[PDB]
RNA sequence: CGCUUCUCGGCCUUUUGGCUAAGAUCAAGUGUAGUAUCUGUUCAUCAGUUUAAUAUCUGA
RNA sequence: UUAUGUAUUUACUGACCU
C-alpha cells in the first residue's frame, strides 16, 4: 500500500484470474489506495491464485467478498498495467499487533 | 481557439492486409490496415470490382494484424496488436455489419514502446496459439481454445522472456497438431555493446529460435537456435503436417533459404538479379511478400523482391525431407506491402504508395515455357541465374483501387474556373507519382453523344414490359415534338412506332404489362400493341397541366387542382373516378411513388401548391380526396418527388432555391424536414436507378445526387454542368444510367464510382513531386521533382550506352552485338518494371511547368546529376518591374545519411512568356542547401539552414541584403504576413522575425518553448501560427497580446528569446500531416483549416461558433469515450494526447460513429444529453453540412 | 501561498493536491495553471522526509499526464548529469519516472545532441525533409 | 528668588463585591512506520580516503 | 553566526492499525 512503504508488490504478469478485495477493505483501490472512481478490474498472476488462494483478498489475504478496482487516477497513468498488485509479504504490522 | 476535427476522405494507404473466410461463407474477405483505420474488402469475383464493406477507426496505430482460423472452424477471427497494451481479437459480425470485439488482454504500458509486444504477432496455423512479441526482451504466447458453447477463450499469457535479445520477424510453424512452435530471427548483443573494440559487433549474426509450447507442462521453452551465415529479415510459413515438409523458409539479402530443423540440409537459393539492369554498384536484393497459397494439390509462395519481381517458389520434395527449392520470374506489379492472393484465382496487391490492384491470375503454376532455375544446381559465380523482365503473361489487371498516399504537397486553388475549388494534390513515390486533381462531384462519365436541336424541356424513359432492359423508346419533347427515339444503334428521329400517339406529347410511362399511357394536349393514350386511345380530358376546356405518374396509378390535374385519378382495369381498359374537389387553382408540382406490393391503390399523393404550400393526400377509396397533414415552405417548390431507398419515404420536396427531405411514414406522417441549399435556379427532383436502388438527382445551378449509401444520404453533386433535367435510362449499351438534357444537346452517362467523395484524375509525373507553386496570372503549376537513389535520364542514357559498350567489348569475337542494341532500344516502361536506384547520394531532380486543365508538360528542365531541387517559389520583385521569376533551391552531393551536404544553388529562372516556357537567367551558389524561399516585400528571403538572408536580383547572381545567424539547428519554412517573418525550425519551433524598414535588420522577437520537428505551417491571424509536425500532431501557436515588435539591437530567457509563444492547441493525427491551408471549401460554408496527411487521409479543423455548441459537442465525445470505446482499447483521450496533450479540440471522428451505435446505446446517450438520437444526428451533421462536405 | 510557506507538511498537503487536481483537469485546456504551480512544486525535489518526498514524486508523475512529458523532460535536463551525486541520483529517478511512464512521447521531446569523435549521436532520420 | 498648606489636571493593584464544610466535588490511553523542533552537548602541516566543493584515517 | 554528534522532550505526518 502507500501507507506501509515496506508491503511490496508481486509484479508478475498478470493472467486472466480477477482479483477480489475482503470485506474489511471493501471499495479501496489497490494501488492509490482511496475510494473514489473505480474503472478498471484487477487481474492477478496464477502463482498469486493457486488453489487454497482463490478468492482471496488482495490486500489483507482475508477471505474476499467483491471484486477488485483501480482508480481512475491509477487508469489514467497506466498502474494498472504493470504487474499483479497482490501484495505477498505481511511485514511490521499485523504481526506484532497479533503478539500484542 | 475551440476547435473540431472533421475527416473528409479518410485514409487510404494500406499497411497490412490479410485474407480469409472472416464472414463465415465459402467465399473469402481481404480485411486491411490503413494505419489508423481497419477495413473489410470484398473482392466481388463476377464482376471483379473491390467493394468495401465496413470501415471503423481503431484510433490506434494497428502495428500488427493476423488472422487466425480456430480448430474446426468456419470464421476466421482478426488478431489485432497495437500500440495499447492489448491484444483484441475481432469477429466480423455480418449481420449486425460491425466487428464484434471477442476478448481484449492487457499486458503491459501503452504507445509504441520497445520493451511491451505488439510489433511482431504469429499465430500457430492449427489455430490454438498465438503468440504477440517486442522487438526486445519480451514475447507472450496465449493459449487459445473453445469451451462449450462453440465459444472462443484465452487462457493467461505465457512469457518467453529473453533478455538483451532483439527480434527481426516471428512467424508461425506449422506442427499437424503437434506442440506448437513460433520461429524467430532473433540477435544478443550484450557482447555487442560491451567490448569497444568495434568488431565484436561486427561478427554477431542472427540465431533462428524456436519456442515450443508444452501444452502439457503449460509453459515456453526454448528449443531449437540456430546461426545464420547472413541477415533474414523475414520468414515464411511452410504448410506441414499431412499437407507438406513443416519449416520455415527465410528470406535474406540475396539469397532465400529453407532450413527446417533436425534433419535437413540447409537449401540456398541465390536470389535472381534481373539481366543486366542498371542499379548496382553493390547492392542487394530483398524480399518484400510472402503470399502464400494452398491449392489443394500443391502449394507455392507468390514472394516478391523490392523492383516488383514476383516470384513464384516451389517446393519439390522427393522424400518427407525437403530435397531442394526452386522458383521463377512470375510476373512483375507495382511494390506492395502486402499480398493475398485468394481462393477463386485472385491476386490483391497492396502498393504502399499510390493505387492498390487486384488481378485475375490466368495462368497458374506456369510450368511450360520460362527459363526457371533451382536451388541445387551447381552454378557458381555469385548469382549467375538472371531473367529477363517482360510484361503481363500470368496476371491481367482487373480493379485499380484508388489512393492518394502519400499526400506530399497540396493545395486549395480554383484554377478551372469553377464555383466551388479544387484540391491539387501532389502523390505517388517514383516514377508512379502523379499530380491528382480532386473535386466534390461525381465521376459522371459520357458513353454516347446526340445534337438535339431546339431547345427540348424533358425527356422519358420507357420500356417494353417491365421485365426487360432494352428500354425500347426514349421520348424527348419540347413543345410541339415527340421524337420518341429508338434506343440502340442508330438513333435519329422516329416516325410512327409501336407505341406511337401524337407530335406535341408532355409525359410517358408504362401502366400495363405492355399498356403505356403518354400524355399530351389532349392527353390520355393507352397504347400496347394497337393504340387504344382514349382521349377525352375535357371537362369543358382545359387539356394541359401537371402530370404526376405511377406505375400502377395515375393522378393528373388540369387549369384547377385536385382532380382526375384516370386508372385502367385489371383486366382491360382505362375508367377514372368522377369525385373532384376541383381546388382554387394553387398548382406547380404534384409527385408520387408506388410500392411493389399492392393489388389496392397502394401509393401516397403529394401535391405543391403555388401559395406557400404543399399538401400530402391519401387517396385510398376509403379517405379518398381527403388531406391527411398539412405543410409549411417559405417561397414556392417547383418540384416534389417521393422515393424509398434502405434495404420513412422521405419525401423530397425542393423549392426554388432549397431543398428538403422529410420522414413521411404510410399510416402516420411525422414528417421530420431535414434541410440543405441547392444564381439559385428552381431545381427539379427527377428519380433515378443506381447500384440497385432508387434515389434523386435534384438540378439546379449544378446538379445534385442524393443517394443512400449504407443509410447515409450522400448528398453529393456531380462534376458535369447543368443539365436542367433528367430521366433514368437502360441499354446494353450501358446498364444503368442517366438521360438528362434540356439543353440542345443529347448525352448518356454512367455514374461509375460511387460510394467515394471525391474525383481523381491524374496527371503523371517522373519523380516524387516535393512541392509547387501556382503562377496566378494564366495558372499554370511549376512543380519541382527530386529523387534520391536516382539517375537523370542523361545518365540513364549514358549508362545503356556504357552498358552496349562493355556487352559489345566483353569477348565480342566468336560475337552478339545484336544485345546490345535492342537492349538500347527496348525501353522498360519505370513506373511498370520500378525505376532503377542510383546506389548512393545520387540525386535525380526535374522542373516541370504544367497546365491545370489538361495535365500536359508545358515545360521540362532537367538538372544536373546530383543537384536536387528542394524548395521553389515564383514571385515579382521590386527593383526590376512586372516580369516574374522563378526561385528553385538546389543542392549539391547532399549524402542523407550521415549529413554532409556540398553546399548548394539557387538557380533563377524568368518564366517567360504568358509562363509557358522557363529561360534560365542565372546560377548564385549558397555554402548550404536553401531549403526555403519565401517572397517579401518585393525581394525574396531564403532560409540557407540557420541562416536567414534576404536578396535581391543582380545581373550576375542573387544579392544578399540581410542575413541572420541566431536562427537555430536548420531552416525548413518561412512564411510571412507582411512585416513579420515566421521561420520554421527543422527541430524546434517557430521563430518570429521582425524585418525594418528603416534598417535591414532582421530581428528574432518571439520563439515557442515546446521542440516540435515541424513539417509544414500555415498563417491564421497576424498572431497566430497553425504548424504540423513529423510525429503526427497540429499544434497553434498564438503571440501573446503584448508581444511588441519593436526590438532593436545578449541573454535570452531560456536561452532562446524573450517573448515566449504560447500554444491554443495540440492534437494528434497519427499522420504526418503535410499540408495546412485556411480556406473555404464550398460557397456559402465558411472558413476551415484543411490538413492532408501523408497516409492518403484529408480532414479539416473546423472552430466552434457559440459555447452551446462547444459544449454540446464536448458532452458528446464525453459520453461517447465510455460508451463508445476504441476498438484496439487504445483509449481515445491518450491516443489524441500521444505526444503533446490535447488541448481545445473535439475529434469529431468519436462524435460521427454517434450514429453507428445500435439504438439502446443511442438512446442512453441521447437522454443523457437530453435530446432525442435523430435530433443529436441532425445537430451532428450539421456542421459537416455547413463547413465540409 | 501553500508551496512557497517554510512548513513542510503544508508543502506535502498542497502537493497531494496538485497532484489531484493534475489528474482531474487532464484534456482540458489547463495546461497553464499546472506550469504555474509546477515552478513551486520542483524546488521540494530535494527534501529528505519520506512523506513529503513521496507526496512531490507523486504530483510530478501525475503532472506527466497533465502537462506533458514534454515539460517534464525539460525540467529534468541539465540536471540529470549535475556533479553531486545528491542532485543526480533524484533527478535520475524522476526521469524514470517519466521514462517508464510515457517512452514513447520523448521520442519527440528530446535534445539534439551534436557528435563526438568516435561515436554518431545524432538522430539523423528525424532531421532530413521532403 | 526661596519655604509650608490648599484646589484642578498629566497617572503606576482596583476581579464580579460578603459568608459557609479551601462551599463541594472531578481530571484514564494504546500499538506501527516516519519526520520536524527545542533543551542538554561539544567542537597541528602533509600524503592518499572521501565529497559537487567541504569535513575521519594515517604522516613529523 | 550558519553546523555536528547525541542524551532528550514537545509537536507533526501516512483515511496506518483490532
Ligand atoms: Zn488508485
Ligand atoms: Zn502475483
Ligand atoms: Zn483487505
Amino acid at each position: 500500500a502507500k501507507h506501509h512503504p515496506d508491503l511490496i508488490f508481486c509484479r508478475k504478469q498478470a493472467g486472466v484470474a480477477i482479483g477480489r478485495l475482503c470485506e474489511k477493505c471493501d471499495g479501496k483501490c489497490v494501488i492509490c489506495d482511496s475510494y473514489v472512481r473505480p474503472c478498471t478490474l484487477v487481474r492477478i498472476c496464477d502463482e498469486c491464485n493457486y488453489g487454497s488462494y482463490q478468492g482471496r483478498c488482495v490486500i489483507c489475504g482475508g477471505p474476499g467478498v467483491s471484486d477488485a478496482y483501480y482508480c481512475k487516477e491509477c487508469t489514467i497513468q497506466e498502474k494498472d498495467r504493470d504487474g499483479c498488485p497482490k501484495i505477498v509479504n505481511l511485514g511490521s504490522s499485523k504481526t506484532d499487533l497479533f503478539y500484542e | 481557439m475551440f476547435l473540431y476535427n472533421l475527416t473528409l476522405q479518410r485514409a487510404t494507404g494500406i499497411s497490412f492486409a490479410i485474407h480469409g473466410n472472416f464472414s463465415g461463407t465459402k467465399q473469402q474477405e481481404i480485411v486491411v490496415s490503413r494505419g489508423k483505420i481497419l477495413e473489410l474488402l470484398r473482392p466481388d469475383p463476377n464482376t471483379g470490382k473491390v467493394h468495401t464493406l465496413l470501415t471503423v477507426e481503431v484510433f490506434g496505430v494497428i502495428r500488427s494484424l493476423m488472422a487466425f482460423r480456430l480448430t474446426g472452424g468456419t470464421k476466421d477471427y482478426i488478431v489485432v496488436g497495437s500500440d495499447s497494451g492489448r491484444i483484441v481479437i475481432l469477429e466480423y459480425q455480418p449481420s449486425k455489419n460491425m466487428f464484434e470485439k471477442i476478448h481484449q488482454e492487457t499486458f503491459g504500458k501503452s504507445g509504441c514502446r520497445r520493451i511491451v509486444p505488439g510489433q511482431f504477432l504469429a499465430v500457430d496455423p492449427k489455430g490454438r496459439a498465438v503468440m504477440i512479441s517486442a522487438i526486445e526482451k519480451q514475447k507472450l504466447v496465449y493459449i487459445l481454445n473453445r469451451d462449450a458453447a462453440a465459444r472462443l477463450t484465452i487462457s493467461s499469457p505465457l512469457e518467453a522472456h529473453k533478455a538483451n535479445t532483439l527480434v527481426y520477424h516471428v512467424v508461425g510453424v506449422d506442427v499437424g497438431f503437434e506442440n506448437p512452435m513460433f520461429a524467430c530471427l532473433e540477435m544478443d548483443y550484450e557482447e555487442a555493446d560491451n567490448d569497444p573494440t568495434g568488431e565484436a559487433a561486427a561478427n554477431t549474426q542472427q540465431t533462428l529460435t524456436f519456442y515450443e509450447l508444452d501444452l502439457g507442462l503449460n509453459h515456453v521453452v526454448r528449443k531449437y537456435s540456430e546461426p545464420l551465415e547472413e541477415h533474414g529479415n523475414f520468414l515464411i510459413t511452410v504448410p506441414g503436417g499431412s499437407d507438406g515438409p513443416s519449416g520455415v523458409l527465410i528470406c535474406s539479402e540475396n539469397y532465400i533459404t529453407y532450413k527446417n530443423f533436425g534433419d535437413q540440409p540447409d537449401i540456398r537459393c541465390p536470389i535472381p538479379r534481373r539481366r543486366n539492369d542498371l542499379d548496382d554498384p553493390e547492392r542487394g536484393m530483398i524480399f518484400v511478400c510472402s503470399a502464400t497459397h494452398k491449392t489443394k494439390s500443391m502449394f507455392f509462395f507468390l514472394a516478391q523482391t523490392e523492383q516488383g519481381d514476383i516470384f513464384k517458389i516451389t517446393l519439390e520434395t522427393d522424400e518427407d525431407m525437403v530435397t531442394e527449392i526452386r522458383l521463377k520470374y512470375f510476373d512483375t506489379v507495382p511494390v506492395a506491402a502486402a499480398m493475398c492472393v485468394l481462393k477463386t484465382g485472385f491476386l490483391f496487391v497492396a502498393s504502399e504508395f499510390g493505387n492498390h490492384y487486384l488481378y485475375q491470375i490466368a495462368h497458374l503454376g506456369d510450368d511450360d515455357e520460362e527459363p526457371e532455375f533451382s536451388s541445387a544446381m551447381p552454378l557458381e559465380e555469385g548469382d549467375t541465374f538472371f531473367f529477363q523482365p517482360r510484361p503481363l503473361k500470368n496476371l491481367v489487371l482487373v480493379d485499380e483501387l484508388d489512393s492518394l498516399s502519400p499526400i506530399l504537397f497540396c493545395q486549395i486553388a480554383d484554377l478551372a474556373n469553377e464555383d466551388t475549388p479544387q484540391l491539387y494534390v501532389a502523390c505517388g513515390r517514383g516514377p508512379r507519382s502523379s499530380l491528382r486533381v480532386l473535386r466534390h462531384g461525381l465521376e459522371v462519365s459520357e458513353m454516347a453523344v446526340s445534337e438535339l436541336p431546339g431547345n427540348p424541356n424533358a425527356v422519358w424513359t420507357v420500356r417494353r414490359h417491365i421485365e426487360d432492359e432494352f428500354d425500347a423508346y426514349i421520348i424527348v419533347s419540347f413543345v410541339n415534338a415527340t421524337l420518341v427515339l429508338s434506343i440502340g444503334e442508330t438513333v435519329e428521329e422516329v416516325t410512327d412506332s409501336g407505341f406511337l400517339g401524337t407530335t406535341p406529347t408532355l409525359s410517358c410511362s408504362l401502366l400495363g404489362d405492355d399498356a403505356l399511357v403518354q400524355v399530351y394536349p389532349d392527353g390520355i393514350r393507352h397504347i400496347r400493341a394497337d393504340k387504344r386511345v382514349n382521349e377525352w380530358k375535357t371537362p369543358g376546356k382545359k387539356t394541359i397541366v401537371k402530370c404526376a405518374v405511377n406505375q400502377r396509378q395515375v393522378v393528373i390535374a388540369l387549369t384547377g387542382g385536385e382532380l382526375v385519378y384516370f386508372e385502367m382495369d385489371p383486366s382491360g381498359q382505362l375508367n377514372e373516378y368522377t369525385e373532384r374537389k376541383e381546388m382554387s387553382a394553387d398548382v406547380v408540382c404534384m409527385s408520387l411513388a408506388n410500392v411493389p406490393p399492392g393489388e389496392q391503390r397502394s401509393r401516397f399523393l403529394a401535391v405543391g401548391l403555388v401559395d406557400n404550400t404543399v399538401r400530402i393526400i391519401s387517396l385510398d377509396p376509403s379517405d379518398c380526396l381527403q388531406p391527411l397533414s398539412m405543410q409549411a415552405l417559405p417561397a414556392q417548390p417547383e418540384s416534389l418527388c417521393i422515393v424509398e431507398m434502405g434495404g420513412f419515404l422521405y419525401l423530397n420536396i425542393g423549392l426554388q432555391n432549397g431543398v428538403l427531405l422529410r420522414t413521411v411514414l404510410d399510416p402516420v406522417t411525422g414528417d421530420l424536414s431535414d434541410t440543405r441549399t441547392r444564381g439559385s435556379r428552381p431545381v427539379k427532383l427527377f428519380r433515378v436507378r443506381m447500384q440497385g436502388q432508387e434515389a434523386v438527382l435534384a438540378m439546379s445551378s449544378r446538379s445534385w445526387l442524393s443517394y443512400s449509401y449504407q443509410s447515409r444520404f450522400h448528398l453529393t453533386p456531380l462534376s458535369y454542368e447543368t443539365l436542367e433535367f433528367a430521366s433514368g435510362f437502360a441499354s446494353e449499351q450501358c446498364p444503368e444510367g442517366i438521360v438528362a438534357i434540356s439543353t440542345n444537346t443529347l448525352r448518356i452517362l454512367a455514374l461509375e464510382k460511387l460510394g467515394a467523395v471525391f474525383n481523381q484524375v491524374a496527371f503523371p509525373l517522373q519523380y516524387t513531386p516535393r512541392k509547387f507553386v501556382i503562377h496566378p496570372e494564366s495558372n499554370n503549376l511549376i512543380i519541382i521533382e527530386t529523387d534520391h537513389n536516382a539517375y537523370t535520364e542523361a545518365t540513364k542514357a549514358q549508362r545503356k550506352q556504357q552498358m552496349a559498350e562493355e556487352m559489345v567489348e566483353a569477348a565480342g569475337e566468336d560475337l552478339a552485338a545484336e544485345m546490345a542494341a535492342a537492349f538500347l532500344n527496348e525501353n522498360l516502361p519505370e513506373s511498370i518494371f520500378g525505376a532503377p536506384k542510383a546506389g548512393n547520394g545520387q540525386w535525380a531532380s526535374v522542373i516541370r511547368v504544367m497546365n491545370p486543365i489538361q495535365g500536359n508538360t508545358l515545360d521540362l528542365v532537367q538538372l544536373e546529376q546530383n543537384e536536387a531541387a528542394f524548395s521553389v517559389a515564383v514571385c515579382r520583385f521590386s527593383n526590376t518591374g512586372e516580369d516574374w521569376y522563378v526561385l528553385v533551391g538546389v543542392a549539391k552531393d547532399l549524402i542523407l545519411n550521415p549529413r554532409s551536404v556540398a553546399g548548394g544553388f539557387v538557380y533563377t529562372y524568368k518564366l517567360v512568356n504568358n509562363g509557358e516556357k522557363l529561360e534560365f537567367l542565372h546560377k548564385t551558389p549558397v555554402e548550404e542547401v536553401p531549403a526555403a524561399i519565401a517572397p517579401f516585400q518585393g525581394r525574396v528571403l531564403i532560409g540557407v539552414g540557420k541562416l536567414l538572408r534576404v536578396y535581391d536580383l543582380g545581373k550576375k547572381k542573387l544579392l544578399r541584403k540581410c542575413e541572420n545567424k541566431h536562427i537555430a539547428n536548420y531552416i525548413s519554412g518561412i512564411q510571412t504576413i507582411g512585416h513579420r517573418v515566421i521561420v520554421s525550425d527543422v527541430q524546434e519551433s517557430f521563430i518570429w522575425v521582425r524585418y525594418k524598414r528603416n534598417e535591414n535588420q532582421l530581428i528574432i522577437f518571439a520563439d515557442d518553448t515546446y521542440p516540435r520537428w515541424v513539417t509544414t505551417a500555415s498563417l491564421l491571424d497576424y498572431d497566430t501560427v497553425a504548424g504540423a509536425d513529423k510525429f503526427g500532431n497540429i499544434c497553434v501557436v498564438r503571440l501573446p497580446p503584448n508581444t511588441n515588435d519593436e526590438v532593436d539591437e545578449d541573454r535570452g530567457l531560456l536561452n532562446g528569446a524573450s517573448q515566449k509563444a504560447e500554444v491554443i492547441m495540440n492534437y494528434h493525427v497519427g499522420e504526418t500531416v503535410l499540408s495546412l491551408q485556411k480556406t473555404t471549401l464550398i460557397p456559402g460554408g465558411s472558413e476551415s483549416l484543411v490538413y492532408t496527411t501523408l497516409s492518403g487521409g484529408i480532414g479539416i479543423l473546423v472552430p466552434f461558433t457559440s459555447h452551446e455548441d462547444h459544449d454540446f459537442f464536448q458532452h458528446v465525445e464525453m459520453h461517447l469515450r465510455s460508451e463508445h470505446p476504441p476498438l484496439c482499447g487504445r483509449d481515445h483521450l491518450s491516443f489524441r494526447s500521444y505526444y503533446f496533450p490535447v488541448k481545445n479540440v473535439i475529434d469529431g471522428d468519436l462524435c460521427e460513429q454517434f450514429n453507428s451505435m445500435e439504438p439502446n446505446k443511442q438512446k442512453n446517450v441521447s437522454e443523457e444529453l437530453d435530446r432525442t438520437p435523430p435530433e443529436v444526428s441532425k445537430k451532428l451533421e450539421d456542421i459537416r453540412t455547413r463547413y465540409a462536405f | 501561498d501553500a508551496l512557497m510557506d517554510r512548513d513542510l507538511v503544508h508543502r506535502q498537503t498542497a502537493s497531494a493536491v496538485v497532484q489531484h487536481m493534475s489528474l482531474g483537469v487532464y484534456g482540458f485546456g489547463c495546461e497553464d495553471s499546472l506550469n504555474h504551480l509546477l515552478n513551486y512544486v520542483w524546488p521540494n525535489v530535494f527534501e529528505t522526509s519520506p512523506h513529503v518526498i513521496q507526496a512531490v514524486m507523486g504530483a510530478l508523475e501525475g503532472l506527466r499526464v497533465a502537462i506533458g512529458p514534454c515539460r517534464m523532460l525539460q525540467y529534468c535536463l541539465q540536471g540529470l548529469f549535475h556533479p553531486a551525486r545528491k542532485v543526480r541520483d533524484v533527478y535520475w529517478k524522476i526521469y524514470n519516472s517519466i521514462y517508464i511512464g510515457s517512452q514513447d512521447a520523448l521520442i519527440a521531446h528530446y535534445p539534439r545532441i551534436y557528435n563526438d569523435d568516435k561515436n554518431t549521436y545524432i538522430r539523423y532520420e528525424l532531421d532530413y525533409i521532403l
